[PDB]
């Protein structure tokens, strides 16, 4: 209810109340890292002479 | 007939260096390049894509 710094009157009817969660988690298999599919940063992946 | 081939060949073979160096001055690379074992190859159109 207050602007005050640190404490006032109303702050004892202040409520605290817990974060939203957020699950920094990898995918279903994790992709994510290796471009597999796109067009630029593809592997060529052949021989030592070929 | 009796001239340029009909089968399939690529004309450019984009080729990476096997072991690496700097130092100073130099920049070294011993590539590992075998001719194929039919077709030739010419020495004006060798380069490096540095």
């Amino acid at each position: 209810p207050t602007i005050k710094e640190g404490n006032s009157r109303e702050l004892m009817g202040q409520q605290s109340m817990p974060n939203r969660p957020n699950y920094i988690a990898f995918r279903d298999n994790f992709i994510g890292l290796m471009y597999y599919n796109s067009t630029g940063n593809m592997g060529v992946l052949a021989g030592q002479a070929s | 007939h009796d001239v340029t081939t009909d089968r399939s060949q690529r004309l450019t073979l984009r080729f990476i260096p096997v072991d690496r160096e700097d130092t100073a001055y130099s920049y070294k690379a011993r590539f590992t390049l075998a001719v194929g074992d039919n077709r030739v190859l010419d020495m004006a159109s060798t380069y490096f894509d540095i």
